[PDB]
DNA sequence: TCGTGCTGAGTGATATCTGCTTTGGGTGGGTGGGTGGGTTGAGGCAAT
DNA sequence: AGCAGATATCACTCAGCACGA
């Protein structure tokens, strides 16, 4: 009942925001508006809201347009590869509605399995599969990776909630045999252009990085043997791969994008934490070099694309996206990247009364970022009038002027 | 995309039907009663609903009954499954035809009773009660509920085609190879029909303003509520106020489409309505009817 | 850029040629010569003729559209359309230069504020009794009134309507199905409208009858009907001096009835 | 900057908005008083206090939204004379601007006054303005094309009103592929259906379905109006105009009611046929109405109690009933007692005993009998006027008819049914159909009307009193013959009336002279008709007398004495129930809850006087 | 890892042709209905 | 004449490779 009341209130706020777009009188009342452009030409719009408001007038002008630019989406049927429906293609937010008793039974079963034999099952499976890697079909790779990722993440969540049950039940993920198996699977999937196995390996690697971060948080002296693992896993080739993932993410499904984003977040988190804590040797790790590696037009594009779908995401995805944006804008000072129009339009959509609920921390992040971005954009525009034109177009790649554009000096 | 709010309404409804008590359980016992006698309709007192959950559940159902009704049925089936597994299936040799039961939810005891003259468009899709005098009753007809079709070309089968106010047919063959789009034949053997009756009522004479023509309304009865109102009776109907389109306009197989002095102009712009317009009519869908106005067998009846 | 009729703020009518003027100049006045409905044949179509008869029906004044103004949601320009028929097809697509050039598909929406309308009234004129031949049924002719001539014709008035006899072609499938047979009407242009005290009054009520002084005085009293009906207590004494005449056949009851009804302004004659 | 202008004019919307806001914020009725040349009637409190601010505050307190605006007040203010002219010329845009401005000021009041009133409730409401008094009222025959799309005033009589018609406002669409929903507004009745799903992930084209029952609708109603009788120049058939009312104005005026309507004169094209976009040259005119006008308290209870406390209440009521009728005190008293009526008893084990009183007014035609019925109608809160064998009247019995308007079967109730709880006056009882007589007998016996025709089996309550009038067979009532022969009615039907009055115009010099004096003068306080009706309603609604032991003894003794008078039967048991009802009615008249000996004494006397005539 | 074509077949889309049917009236019928209109005059029947 | 369904011929998007930088 409490959740139902909260949802009803949310719908009430949405309806209230919708009300401003509806006319009190009936449709056939017949009010005609004339709006004057900066040049002396008058455009005609219909509707009471048009007369009473200007933003509504321009929105109607836009909306009334008939011509649509073609959008081509690269859709792959999961049944084609023989895989079942899973987290890879299931829409984000799709929730299995358990009953209380059934949920309790399922949680008890999973907890007992994780405390009894997850370690042994993972060890046996990893041995059998690394002994017979080449015979793997796509289904087995996806299956192994998804099982590993799901159970590791569930144990992490339960450890967070309950102080008793702890990481030592899923400690077998840390061991190097499983780690190298997962890394080889992901790298081969990448190389052969098998995007579904790529996605599964992405998820598994994200869970592994979160796990290793928790283990380091546990004890440093006991985590020297895990500093070894961190050094092994952040190999230059792997760095390159991880960096490349985001750049390609934009082409594929939403879920791909989200996994890319999350893995990026985890990678940067571990990199920064382990650079601050101590020195890293793979070849010493230069966190700034990696960071820089992460700063290019495809990455940003990817991010933008993912953020466009903000009415279906939770607050965590928005928080990660804007953490990345903060890294870009402030820490990296690569501001030219973000001086685009996709971001401006999307931010207007986010901050509009109809876009995001006022009572939300996501709106707080968006408002802070928008304030900073608008301040810096105003300063740049005051400096260089050319940037008004510039905004419209991708960055120039000219030796002469490129620097000037990018940094203003 | 799932309806998050609708699912929570189903979750709340399941608790109400399973835990409400007044001290024996009221609706758990009622579900058992329907199991023994093999009854479809289940009666819920609206007064009881308002008590549980602070009244949020009752208020949500009241405003939006058309929207949340499908989710209420989902919740009822789950509770029926847990305690009366055999109730889900419809009631010498093996019978091959045993389809799922079509449960009907009937409400009553609403706080307010409206007049026919008090009906407005703001309450469309809301649960409310009205009172009137029955004038005319139509005969009972079978109404298509869940149609099943077979492909002309490849003989493929399409099932569970929900029907709107008009006749509906598939558009896309489920066969990858097959190209059939607009060539279908209905299959009556696998289809499901429901009882349907049209009742015409008018406002009571006492409520009629002096020197005024009585107001009229159309009430539709389904399932067990059929043939429960006779002409001349004064009945109290509880149900949902709906709006009925002009099915003609929408386009019907084999049907050529086509007070107010031409000022009743319908809505246009639809694809279906290429150059035509759509008009609307207010009707009533009732789920509960109350008509205000040998030795061994007899002995058993008495207490 | 716009039709000339759109900005016109006047109406034009033709006054027939007076018989006196035509005879002064040795000419025949066809236009002003009265004609019956029967005498109006198909060879008179398209001419200025006069009709004599009694109006039997007049419709309500309604606005007839002549020029229709449209608007473009995208362009911002105004389009116009001329209507000279019973029916018209509305515009759907913009035809402006800007629209065409830019390829923008803009929808046209009717605007009644800037449109031009003219008052319209349809009347029926029927033959007079003296104009029908022997053993024939009277005929009627339609009349169309446009502009300021509206409200110049009322039922029951004998008039000399001058107008232009024109056909009314059908449109669409009706046109094809009808054939060569055409309806007709008259475009109204000019309308000419045709036109001791007690004892003396009593005797003058009905001179043709033999002297019945008392009955005539009673008829005068009924006709004047003087009364003060202002009780104000809930009812008021009836203000009508009703008169009833009863007698054997032979008295001129019908003559008194007809005369007293003719004199009265509101007198109505009916038969049981 | 974008500058918004009303199409076809040069008036700025911003200027109109600010002018209207200033007018609403600061305006006093003293400006109207000076404008109307009534400056010397100005007081110091009401005329110097803000008017529309108070109106808005009261509207917020009561939760209403509609605001009534007097157009003359705009002229009363210097700024808004242009706004008044624009409203007269361009009503639609000005009205929309006024609605938005009203909402803006309503929210701004709470914002500035930092009141505790909830703001979310205000934000979700729709506000409207209903201007009136926009100039002299024209006639339905004076509406030319020049008046199109302009604000007009029209007075007339309502003739019919169609049922509520749902008018679409917002269209609700659903995706067939992803179960995604979106609402699209409607402009000029055109649904703006999406070409494809708005979801990035789901871009499925041409897969949107309209859910009819999940859309937002409005109330519409069409009303036919006829010009007032004075508008007819010669006496021809009056013309009529069609009206449209939306939202609150729906059901704001019933048939037969004279109203004044303010609205916009509009023209709409009519399609030739249903298949095509083709339109008729001739346009249809109608009025978009924006405002419609139609042309018990503690103090009331105190006045009623004061009147009841008066000693000569009976005579006062008798005089007030029929001021214009001379020397019929007994008939007036009987009519008063019938109007107040007896106590209705709802018995368990016994059934139903009627508390109504029936009176028959028979006698010579010269005497005043129909005027008494008209007075009774004017006084009774509920009742109908009917004459037996009368086509003009609706009818005395329920019947099944056909609704010509709608071509529908409708059960229409008769005059007796419509009089439930009131007094039904039948002017001409003598001439009446056999069927009607049987219906009257059933009504006066069972108090219900039963019909079993047209497939309908129903019973209608007819708990109403009857006050009928009758005339003799010939030119006068012959005293020699008995009443039954003279009235020419069945003895059974004539024996059911509690009181039978024989008002006879006997030729007496004194009586004739006095009647002549009264009649010629027509060319003891009296109560107003309205107050008498209110008193009767209150007495019939609240007071319920009960019989006491003394009343029982008096009734028994009176009945025994009446029976002992007469073998001839002087009285029957009906003469006892009639006395009981009359005593209860008299007790009701004095606002007493107990029947005392005085009421029984009055009852025996009224009953006896009628019996003496019999 | 940017820029500039050359190739390219796939995935559209929109500019472009092929067949009803209609009004209303029996020069489409009564296995399309009579609550989608027409419709005043004669005729037979029951209650009166 | 107008309207709804359909054919077929019209472009445009992502796809990817050779040179050089
Ligand atoms: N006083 C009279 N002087 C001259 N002619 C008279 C007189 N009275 C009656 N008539 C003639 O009587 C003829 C027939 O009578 P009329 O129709 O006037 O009245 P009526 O006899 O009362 O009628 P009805 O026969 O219809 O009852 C009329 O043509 C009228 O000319
Ligand atoms: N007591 C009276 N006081 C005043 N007026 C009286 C009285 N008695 C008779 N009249 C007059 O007698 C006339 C009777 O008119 P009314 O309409 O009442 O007649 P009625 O009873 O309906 O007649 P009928 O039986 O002929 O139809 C009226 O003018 C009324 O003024
Ligand atoms: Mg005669
Ligand atoms: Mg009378
Ligand atoms: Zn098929
Ligand atoms: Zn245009
Ligand atoms: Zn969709």
């Amino acid at each position: 009942g409490f959740e139902l009341s909260k949802l009803l209130q949310k719908e009430h706020q949405m309806r209230k925001n919708v009300i401003k777009h509806t006319s009190a009188r009936h449709s056939r009342f017949g009010g005609l508006l004339s709006i004057q452009t900066p040049d002396k030409t008058r455009l005609t719009v219909s509707g009471s809201q048009a007369l009473v408001d200007e933003k509504i007038a321009l929105q109607k002008l836009d909306d009334s347009k008939k011509w649509n630019k073609r959008i081509i989406k690269k859709h792959q049927s999961v049944a084609a590869e023989g895989l079942p429906n899973s987290l890879l293609n299931s829409q984000t937010g799709k929730a299995i509605f358990f009953t209380e008793s059934n949920g309790k039974h399922f949680k008890e079963f999973i907890n007992n399995f994780i405390d009894s034999g997850f370690n042994i099952l993972l060890h046996s499976v990893t041995n059998y599969f690394t002994t017979e890697q080449d015979r793997m079909v796509t289904l087995e790779q996806v299956e192994y990776l998804l099982f590993f990722a799901w159970f590791v993440k569930y144990q992490l969540l339960r450890s967070k909630i309950d102080n008793s049950a702890d990481i030592k039940q899923v400690s077998e993920a840390l061991k190097e045999v499983t780690f190298i198996l997962v890394s080889s699977l992901l790298r081969s999937a990448y190389d052969l252009k098998n995007w579904t196995v790529t996605h599964a390996g992405m998820i598994a690697f994200n869970e592994l990085l979160n796990l290793v971060s928790r283990t380091k948080a546990a004890q440093e002296e006991d985590s020297t043997d895990i500093e070894f693992i961190v050094s092994r896993l952040f190999s230059d080739e792997r760095i390159q791969l991880l960096s490349n993932l985001p750049k390609i993410g934009s082409k594929y499904s939403l879920q791909f994008m989200k996994s890319c984003i999350e893995l990026t977040h985890s990678v940067l988190k571990v990199l920064e934490q382990y650079s601050d804590d101590k020195t890293l040797v793979i070849i010493e790790v230069n966190f700034q070099k990696v960071q820089a590696n992460y700063m290019t037009e495809p990455v940003i594009e990817t991010y933008i694309n993912f953020l466009e779908r903000f009415r279906e995401l939770e607050d965590d995805s928005i928080k990660k996206v804007f953490s990345f944006f903060h890294r870009v804008f402030v820490q990296a000072k690569e501001q030219a990247l973000l001086f685009r129009f996709d971001l401006i339009i999307l931010l207007r959509e986010m901050l509009s009364p109809d876009g995001l609920d006022r009572m939300s921390r996501s709106r707080k992040y968006v408002s802070q970022f928008s304030d900073y971005f608008l301040a810096r954009l105003k300063k740049r525009l005051k400096k260089s009038p050319a940037w008004f034109v510039g905004l419209l177009f991708p960055p120039l790649h000219n030796s002469e002027v490129g620097f000037y554009q990018r940094y203003g000096e | 995309v799932d309806d998050v709010t609708g699912e929570k309404v189903r979750e709340a409804f399941e608790q109400f039907l399973e835990d409400f008590s007044v001290v024996e359980k009221v609706y758990r016992a009622q579900i058992e009663f329907m199991k023994i006698y093999d009854l479809n309709t289940i009666y819920i007192d609206y007064q009881h609903l308002s008590m549980r959950e602070n009244g949020a559940l009752a208020m949500a159902i009241s405003e939006q009954y058309y929207r949340f009704l499908p989710f209420l049925q989902k919740g009822l089936r789950r509770v029926v499954r847990k305690y009366a597994p055999e109730l889900l299936n419809t009631s010498t040799s093996t019978s091959p035809e045993q389809t799922e039961r079509v449960f009907q939810i009937s409400f009553f005891n609403l706080p307010t009773v409206h007049r026919i003259r008090d009906i407005r468009s703001e309450k469309i899709g809301s649960l409310l009660s009205i009172s009137g005098t029955v004038t005319r009753t139509s005969e009972v007809r079978p109404e298509l509920y869940k149609a099943s079709f077979t492909c002309d070309m490849c003989r493929a089968i399409v099932d569970n085609v929900e029907q709107s106010f008009k006749y509906t047919e598939p558009t896309f063959c489920p066969n990858p190879s097959c190209e059939n789009r607009a060539f279908w034949t209905l299959n009556v053997t696998r289809s499901r029909f429901l009882d349907w009756q049209k009742v015409r009522i008018q406002e009571n004479a006492n409520e009629i303003p002096t020197g005024s023509m009585p107001r009229t309304l159309d009430v539709i009865l389904r399932g067990d509520s059929v043939e429960r109102a006779k002409p001349g009776d004064r009945c109290k109907f509880t149900g949902v106020e709906i709006v009925v389109p002009d099915v003609t306009q929408l386009g019907l197989p084999g049907v050529k489409p086509s007070t107010t002095e031409g000022l009743n102009s319908g809505v246009t712009g639809l694809r279906s309505l290429g150059v035509r317009d759509l008009t609307y009519k207010i009707s009533f869908l009732a789920c509960h009817v109350i008509s205000i106005g040998d030795q061994e067998v007899f002995l058993n009846s008495l207490s | 850029l716009f039709p000339p009729n759109l900005t016109r703020r006047y109406f034009l009518y033709f006054k027939p040629l007076s018989q006196n003027c035509a005879r002064r100049y040795r000419k025949k006045a066809i236009s002003s010569k009265p004609l019956s409905v029967r005498q109006i044949k198909g060879d008179f179509l398209g001419q200025l003729i006069t009709v004599r008869g009694i109006i039997t029906r007049v419709s309500d004044v309604k606005p007839a559209v002549e020029v229709i103004a449209y608007t473009c949601d995208q362009c911002g320009y105004e389009v116009f359309q001329e209507v000279n028929s019973r029916t018209f097809t509305p515009l759907s697509e913009c035809t402006s230069e800007e629209c065409s050039q830019n390829q923008t598909k803009g929808q046209l929406f009717m605007s009644t504020r800037a449109s031009k309308f003219s008052a319209f009234q349809e009347c029926k004129i029927q033959e007079l009794s003296q104009q029908v031949p022997v053993g024939h049924i009277p005929r009627s002719l339609n009349i169309h009134v446009n502009g300021t001539l509206v409200r110049s014709l009322s039922p029951g008035d004998i008039v000399d309507v001058t107008g232009i006899f024109l056909p009314a072609p059908y449109t669409g499938f009706k046109a094809l199905k009808a054939g060569l047979l055409t309806e007709t009407y008259l475009e109204a242009q000019f309308v000419r409208q045709h036109k001791d005290v007690y004892n003396r009054l009593a005797k003058s009520i009905a001179p043709e009858i033999y002297g019945n002084l008392d009955v005539k005085k009673a008829l005068l009293l009924l006709l004047v009907g003087g009364v003060d009906k202002r009780v104000g207590d809930g009812m008021k004494i009836r203000g009508d001096i009703n008169v009833c005449l009863m007698g054997d056949p032979g008295v001129a009851k019908s003559q008194l009835l007809k005369a007293i009804c003719k004199i009265s302004p509101r007198g109505v004659y009916t038969t049981g | 900057e974008p500058l918004r202008i009303i199409w076809g004019t040069n008036v700025s919307i911003q200027e109109c908005t600010t002018n209207f806001r200033n007018f609403l914020m600061s305006f006093k009725y003293k400006f109207r008083k000076i404008l109307d040349e009534r400056e010397e009637f100005i007081n110091n409190t009401t005329d110097e206090e803000l008017y529309y601010i108070k109106q808005l505050n009261e509207m917020r307190e009561l939760g209403t939204s509609n605001l009534n605006l007097d157009a003359r007040n705009l002229l009363a203010y210097k700024q808004t004379e242009d706004l008044y002219h624009q409203l007269l010329n361009y009503p639609q845009e000005v009205i929309s601007i006024m609605d938005q401005t009203i909402k803006d000021c309503m929210v701004s009041l709470i914002v500035d006054n930092n009141l505790d009133y909830d703001l979310d409730e205000i934000e979700t409401k729709f506000y409207k303005v209903r201007p009136y008094n926009v100039g002299s009222c024209k006639g339905m025959r004076e509406l030319n094309p020049n008046d199109i799309d302009k604000l007009i005033n029209l007075k007339g009589l309502v003739l019919r009103s169609t049922p509520v018609i749902p008018d679409m406002k917002v269209a609700f669409f659903k995706c067939n592929v992803c179960d995604h929903t979106m609402a699209v507004e409607i402009d000029r009745g055109v649904i703006q259906e999406p070409a494809r799903c708005e979801r990035i992930d789901c871009n499925e084209p041409n897969s949107m379905s309209l859910i009819h029952n999940r859309c937002s609708f409005a109330d519409k109603q069409v009303i036919k109006l006829q010009e007032t009788p004075d508008f007819v120049p010669d006496g021809q058939t009056p013309h009529s105009i069609s009206l449209c009312v939306y939202d609150e104005l729906v059901d704001s005026c019933r048939a037969g009611d004279r109203i004044e309507v303010t609205g916009t004169f509009r023209s709409i094209p009519i399609r030739a046929n249903s298949r095509q976009r083709v339109l008729k040259s001739l346009y249809k005119t109608y009025v978009d109405v924006v405002h419609v006008k139609k042309v018990i308290t503690d103090q009331d209870l105190a006045k009623i109690r004061e009147v009841a406390a008066r000693e000569d209440l009976y005579s006062l009521l008798a005089r007030s009933i029929a001021p214009s009728i001379y020397e019929l005190e007994d008939v007036k008293k009987g009519i008063l007692l019938q109007l107040f009526g007896g106590t209705n008893k709802t018995f368990t084990k016994g059934g139903r005993y009627r508390g109504d009183i029936n009176i028959l007014l028979c006698g010579d035609p010269s005497t005043s009998k129909s005027q008494i019925l008209q007075y009774v109608h004017k006084i009774t809160p509920r009742g109908v006027y009917t004459s037996g064998k009368g086509s003009s009247a609706v009818g005395l019995t329920a019947y099944i008819t056909r609704d010509v308007d709608t071509k529908q079967l409708v059960l229409e109730s008769g005059a007796l049914v419509l009089s439930d709880g009131g007094v039904c006056c039948i002017d001409e009882f003598d001439k009446m159909s056999d069927s009607t007589r049987s219906v009257l007998h059933e009504v006066m016996e069972q108090q219900t009307i039963s019909i079993a025709k047209a497939g309908i089996i129903t019973t209608l309550n007819a708990r109403s009193s009857i006050l009928a009038s009758a005339n003799p067979i010939g030119s006068r009532y012959n005293p020699n013959l008995p009443v039954t022969e003279n009235i020419d009615l069945p003895p059974p039907l004539l024996s059911r009336f509690d009181l039978v009055y024989l008002v006879l115009d006997k030729v007496d010099e004194k009586n004739d002279r006095e009647l002549a004096k009264h009649l010629t003068n027509l060319y003891d306080d009296v109560l107003p008709v309205e107050f008498l009706t209110m008193y009767i309603s209150y007495a019939k609604e609240h007071i319920h007398p009960i019989i006491t032991e003394a009343a029982k003894t008096e009734l028994v003794r009176a009945y025994v004495g009446m029976r002992k008078m007469g073998k001839r039967i002087t009285a029957t048991t009906r003469q006892l129930e009639s006395m009981i009802r009359l005593a209860e009615a008299h007790a009701k008249m004095k606002l007493k809850n107990v029947v005392e000996l005085e009421d029984v004494q009055e009852a025996v006397r009224l009953i006896r006087s009628a019996i003496k005539d019999y």
